[PDB]
RNA sequence: GUGAACUAUGCCUGGGCAGGGCGAAGCCAGAGGAAACUCUGGUGGAGGUCCGUAGCGGUCCUGACGUGCAAAUCGGUCGUC
RNA sequence: GCCCUCGGCCGAUCGAAAGGGAGUCGGGUUCAGAUCCCCGAAUCCGGAGUGGCGGAGAUGGGCGCCGCGAGGCGUCCAGUGCGGUAACGCGACCGAUCCCGGAGAAGCCGGCGGGAGCCCCGGGGAGAGUUCUCUUUUCUUUGUGAAGGGCAGGGCGCCCUGGAAUGGGUUCGCCCCGAGAGAGGGGCCCGUGCCUUGGAAAGCGUCGCGGUUCCGGCGGCGUCCGGUGAGCUCUCGCUGGCCCUUGAAAAUCCGGGGGAGAGGGUGUAAAUCUCGCGCCGGGCCGUACCCAUAUCCGCAGCAGGUCUCCAAGGUGAACAGCCUCUGGCAUGUUGGAACAAUGUAGGUAAGGGAAGUCGGCAAGCCGGAUCCGUAACUUCGGGAUAAGGAUUGGCUCUAAGGGCUGGGUCGGUCGCGGCCGGCGCCUAGCAGCCGACUUAGAACUGGUGCGGA
């Protein structure tokens, strides 16, 4: 909602700061077997449980 | 009430015709539900030589100025390139429509 | 033009309605409308001394 | 805003401290003259031209007289 | 140990519910009687009142659908309002 | 700091983004934010020891002289404002503990009235549309926030005079009156309406001039005058009805009673001030967007579910249905070509008319309104739209139903108009003007159609 506490922005804030893509030079270095984030969240499929 | 109609450039460049015009708005103006004979003699018509005077003596109307002005343009086949604005209180002047 | 037919009286008919008479001109407003004329037309003539107290209440008992 | 009726009110509030500006506004049938102060607007109308001439010749120094045209 | 975000019921604080029909008490007038009163016409606008919207519900078609739109929905018809 | 005096919030605290709760609006601006940014107008709360400036408190009388007198001299005594019979008013207009009250703070339903907004009608503009014929036409547009001041309007069981039956005022309904009617004169409250300040400089509509790759450019003209109403929707008010139902509390703010106290010795004074202006400040968190036949829940862009606000024209009883405007959309997760059966949904059907079937299931019939006319039975309320019948279009008329004004005998003289009077009898009222929607009746008319969907 528009209505929110600071905490439950933070909370938010958060998780849309970390829904972000892999760089690429991580592929590059030495030793990785990471090849994409595999936690990503998209808002219309897995919801958070907040 | 001096109703100046004002059509210099379209008789300047010879499309339309002032005496005619002017025997059109003779015949076809409206007092109280009447053609012709000018609510007898109520209605002043003079064309002096480039525009026409209406003068009036009744509550007689500019709209119905603008309304006749147009269906004459209409008649005539001439309401593509001209277009009666309002140049001033108490007058109507047409233009061309831009070049 | 419609309305203009319908002021002198066109299109009114009986089988033009379709609600009930108090439904188109209720009689609580004929009623109070009838009631404020002739209390109007008492007070006027009870002022102007073309009646006095005690006709005017008789009347408007009436 | 508030609405001045006589002169003498007007010259002592517009040579009053906090009077900020002066505006002079030429309407068609009157004159407006506007001072800004801290917490109002004043207004005063005038519908005599040589008066109001006169008034802003005696109108106090130090003091922006601006005309809005 | 965890649940009343569904539902069941109490409480607190908010929101909502066209248009019509019938016409209770109270009241005004006229007429008839010795009274008691009676009759007539209005006025008035009551009701877990009626027809019927929104809303709430869910009768029947044992209609559709029945590897569905849907792990109970849809349409017409309905109940109440 | 100690002592004295006084003291129930008698119970921490939490609990509402719909209850209570001071005070912000107009215009502009973005790719996406705005009552938050910019511009312009305000406002509330808190603070001021040296108090910031005004104004109020507050500045008058008595007696002796001088001085023509005015006016001065000295002495003595007041002064926590004033007006109105009153309701109450005025710009301030001392005051504590304590006490009393009020506001916050009251249901649902009905009926009327006022105000606005919307809708509607008649003209004037401006710009568009139609012009085969007609149409002085059709469509669009035609502003003034908050906060001050003034005035309408509405409300008042508020005041004074006076005394009412031949009872009278008065509402749609009521209701009111010797516990004070009607009448006459005032007062208060609300004022969201109008005028003004704001305010035209802005906005909007048009017509132009020049390019800062895009100026809150620059200019002209305009933004006018009226009328209706059981209209709808808000809102304010009055008055009823209903209840073995009586429809919060508290923060918070105000008024009064009382008078412990405080202020100065007549000064160009004090205490004090809910008056006016001025000065400073207002932190923290939320704020994008969706709000649902695609942003939520139902495993999904799921015919399900999920609380609200605003609400145009026509027909019509209507927020019904049907069509249209503002706004929105692309047919609901695809298209093309054919038009078999069987389906699903919708129709129609000669003659019969429930013979079908467990069963009139399903479908059909009926339907609105107006005028008649309505049985048994009954708890006397009902039954009841019982049952039954007639009418219904279009067009042209005729009646009836309202609201404003003025009705004046004569200069007997002058303040072609005015002061007092000889001067005169609509008194069954007329005369003029304005304005609605209905209802009833009649004629004509149509391939008997007319609640035509
Ligand atoms: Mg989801
Ligand atoms: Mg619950
Ligand atoms: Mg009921
Ligand atoms: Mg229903
Ligand atoms: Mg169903
Ligand atoms: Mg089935
Ligand atoms: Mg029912
Ligand atoms: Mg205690
Ligand atoms: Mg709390
Ligand atoms: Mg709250
Ligand atoms: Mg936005
Ligand atoms: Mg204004
Ligand atoms: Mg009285
Ligand atoms: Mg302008
Ligand atoms: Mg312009
Ligand atoms: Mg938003
Ligand atoms: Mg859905
Ligand atoms: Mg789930
Ligand atoms: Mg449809
Ligand atoms: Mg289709
Ligand atoms: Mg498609
Ligand atoms: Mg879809
Ligand atoms: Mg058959
Ligand atoms: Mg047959
Ligand atoms: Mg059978
Ligand atoms: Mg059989
Ligand atoms: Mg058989
Ligand atoms: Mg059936
Ligand atoms: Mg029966
Ligand atoms: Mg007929």
């Amino acid at each position: 909602s528009s209505h929110k506490t600071f905490r439950i922005k933070r909370f938010l804030a958060k998780k849309q700061k970390q829904n972000r893509p892999i760089p690429q030079w991580i592929r590059m270095k030495t030793g990785n077997k990471i090849r994409y984030n595999s936690k990503r969240r998209h808002w219309r499929r897995t919801k958070l449980g907040l | 009430l001096k109703f100046t109609l004002d059509c210099t450039h379209p008789v300047e460049d010879g499309i339309m015709d002032a005496a005619n015009f002017e025997q059109f708005l003779q015949e076809r103006i409206k007092v109280n539900g009447k053609a012709g004979n000018l609510g007898g003699g109520v209605v002043t018509i003079e064309r002096s030589k480039s525009k026409i005077t209406v003068t009036s003596e009744v509550p007689f109307s500019k709209r119905y100025l603008k309304y006749l002005t147009k269906k004459y343009l209409k008649k005539n086949n001439l309401r593509d390139w001209l277009r009666v604005v309002a140049n001033s209180k108490e007058s109507y002047e047409l233009r061309y429509f831009q070049i | 033009k419609n309305t203009l037919a319908r002021r002198k009286g066109r299109h009114m008919g009986i089988g033009k309605r379709k609600g009930t008479a108090n439904a188109r001109m209720p009689e609580k407003v004929t009623w109070m409308r009838r009631m404020r004329i002739l209390r109007r037309l008492l007070r006027r003539y009870r002022e102007s001394k073309k009646i006095d107290r005690h006709m005017y209440h008789s009347l408007y008992l009436k | 805003p508030r609405k001045i009726e006589e002169i003498k009110d007007f010259l002592l509030t517009a040579r009053r401290k906090d009077a900020k500006s002066v505006k002079i506004k030429k309407n068609k049938d009157n004159v407006k003259f506007k001072v800004r102060c801290s917490r109002y607007l004043y207004t005063l109308v005038i519908t005599d031209k040589e008066k109001a001439e006169k008034l802003k010749q005696s109108l106090p120094p130090g003091l922006a007289v601006k005309e809005l045209k």
